């Protein structure tokens, strides 16, 4: 039933998913920082690597903490 | 790996899905010698230079041939009754060689 | 008996009748949706 | 309105058109050519097929 | 012209199939090849046009494919109903429009 | 909506000539690819000729060359074969075609005759 195919504190890594037209993106970021206490000042803007805008209807997600 | 693969699957176990990310050609089917029967009807016999599509498959099989005449879309014989049904919504393309 | 095999047997052999003889056949079915597609073939490319 | 008279009780054969053209005609123009229409890849040299 | 086996015999029962042979300028674009269903007391009216489209008169019995060199066809039992010659009818391109065939003639018991 | 109706059987001589005709009339004409197509007794079926029914397009059998004319009648619907110079071993059973493929499109399709003319024979006996 499989749909598609493809192979490509000291870490902060952020991800974003949107839906729209048919496809399925992945965003994905890592970057280094050195702080514990509190969020970082600073712009890191996300690109996604594998961009191929979604468009599935999904209301329900879930996290994976660490 | 696709078309010059080793053993072939059962007949009714095949991908339910359809090529992608690819420069789809139509010009090996016709020029090359291996090949000697490929009729393409709702869609024009050169139009894949421009033609595109969605899934992906992985047909990588090959099989004995000793059933031409029954191996063809709409059509009866000893193969295509029982154990594997031609649909009444087919909808593609048919090489014989 | 009446209960058989799954399987029924053909002959590999090529001594067989006309109707037995080797031509094989993959087919490639096409769909297409209101999903876009991603099988796009470039133009053919001249230089720059 | 007038099925009546330009119609043979037999039927009239003697109106034609042109379903085949290598080209869209331009307007107000007059094309009297006879030029058989090239449609597959092999061309005749007054033959069919 | 075109060689195929010309007489036969047959009662009903279990598929058999027929071809029609011919040379690749005439069996590479003679794809067009059908059968005149020349019927004793009847017009040639031939039952089977582009392969595997019919006419009114037939049952999907008959298949129509092409087998490399030869035209090809492919009956559910050659029988004993089906008194018919057969031709084969390949538009041949640079050669002449359509050269026909050994002329197999589906035939009873 | 297909009617054919060819001659009768006749006897000629050798070395003549007959004028036949092929005659029909009452439907669109001009959407079928007319062939001609003959027999033997007990020997199969040969093309001889071709007929686009507008402007008369002409085309001839290369066995039956410098022996054949071929001519129509557009205004009342009729085709013609004709079978010029007659000859000793003419001794055989004629037909004529037809075709019924809707020739509209571009591609060369095998002519639909889901009818055939009816009987005709150009025997010549001493």
């Amino acid at each position: 039933n499989c749909t598609f195919e493809y192979v490509s504190f000291k870490n902060l890594r952020e991800f974003v998913f949107k839906n729209i037209d048919g496809y399925f993106k992945i965003y994905s970021k890592h970057t280094p920082i050195n702080l514990v206490r509190d969020l970082p000042q600073g712009f890191s803007a996300l690109e996604p690597l594998v961009d191929l805008p979604i468009g599935i209807n999904i209301t329900r997600f879930q996290t994976l903490l660490a | 790996e696709v078309f010059n693969a080793t053993r072939f699957a059962s007949v009714y176990a095949w991908n339910r899905k359809r090529i992608s990310n690819c420069v789809a050609d139509y010009s090996v089917l016709y020029n090359s010698a291996s090949f000697s029967t490929f009729k393409c009807y709702g869609v024009s016999p050169t139009k894949l230079n421009d033609l595109c599509f969605t899934n992906v498959y992985a047909d990588s099989f090959v099989i004995r041939g000793d059933e031409v005449r029954q191996i063809a879309p709409g059509q009866t014989g000893k193969i295509a009754d029982y154990n594997y049904k031609l649909p009444d919504d087919f909808t593609g393309c048919v090489i014989a060689w | 008996f009446n209960c058989y095999f799954p399987l029924q047997s053909y002959g590999f052999q090529p001594t067989n009748g006309v109707g037995y003889q080797p031509y094989r056949v993959v087919v490639l079915s096409f769909e297409l949706l209101h999903a876009p597609a991603t099988v796009c073939g470039p133009k053919k490319s001249t230089n720059l | 309105n007038s099925n009546n008279l330009d119609s043979k009780v037999g039927g009239n054969y003697n109106y034609l058109y042109r379903l085949f053209r290598k080209s869209n005609l331009k307007p107000f123009e007059r094309d009297i050519s006879t030029e058989i229409y090239q449609a597959g890849s092999t061309p005749c040299n007054g033959v069919e097929g | 012209v075109l060689t195929q086996p010309p007489s036969v015999s047959g009662a009903p029962g279990q598929r058999v199939t027929i071809s029609c042979t011919g040379s690749s300028s005439n069996i590479g674009a003679g794809y067009d090849v059908h059968w005149y269903h020349q019927l004793p007391g009847t017009a040639p009216k031939f039952l089977i046009y582009g392969n595997s489209n019919r006419p009114s008169g037939v049952p999907d019995r008959f298949s129509g494919s092409k087998s490399g060199t030869s035209a090809s066809l492919a009956i559910t039992r050659l029988q004993a109903e089906d008194e018919a010659d057969y031709y084969c009818q390949s538009y041949d391109s640079s050669l002449s429009g359509w050269v026909f065939g050994g002329g197999t003639k589906l035939t009873v018991l | 909506q297909v009617q054919l109706v060819q001659s009768g059987a006749e006897v000629k001589k050798a070395g003549a000539s007959v004028k036949v005709s092929c005659k029909a009339s009452g439907y669109t004409f001009t959407s079928y690819d007319i062939n001609w197509v003959r027999q033997a007794s007990g020997q199969g079926l040969e093309w001889m000729g071709w007929m686009n029914p507008i402007s008369g397009n002409t085309g001839y059998a290369q066995k039956f060359q410098g022996r054949v004319t071929m001519t129509r009648n557009t205004s009342i619907t009729t085709a013609y074969m004709e079978l010029s110079s007659l000859r000793s071993e003419d001794t055989a059973v004629y037909f004529c075609a037809r075709g019924g493929r809707y020739c509209s499109s571009t591609t060369c399709y095998s002519g639909v005759g889901m009818d055939v003319w009816g009987q005709g024979t150009t025997v010549t006996v001493p």
